[PDB]
């Protein structure tokens, strides 16, 4: 394989570390409310302009 | 019937009519209608109103 004995073994740790971080980030968001509209009285709710749609 | 009619010589400031026949004037009736002017579709945000 011709692997030096230096930086790259550090690099393998770095790669593993980076991937673990990415996965946590991806899964690390709380299953929760982040989509917003946290005003519990919002049955009407039209923030822009007139004429809107919900499916194509 | 006590404020709307002023006798000749009396202060007419708060009265509607003044004159010699004032003592015998009276309201047959009065009607009122109150209209309220307001703004609707009270906004709500992430803070609420």
């Amino acid at each position: 394989m011709d692997k030096k004995k230096l930086l790259y073994w550090v690099g393998g740790g770095l790669v593993l570390i980076l991937i673990w971080l990415w996965f946590r980030n991806r899964p690390a968001a709380q299953v929760a409310s982040n989509w917003e509209g946290p005003p519990y009285m919002t049955y009407n709710q039209p923030q822009a302009g007139s004429v809107t749609l919900p499916v194509a | 019937n006590n404020t709307a009619f002023a006798a000749v010589g009396a202060n007419p400031l708060e009265a509607i009519y003044q004159g010699a026949g004032a003592a015998d004037c009276e309201f047959e009736e009065i009607s009122y209608t109150v209209y309220q002017s307001y703004l609707d579709q009270l906004p709500v945000g992430q803070n609420g109103y």
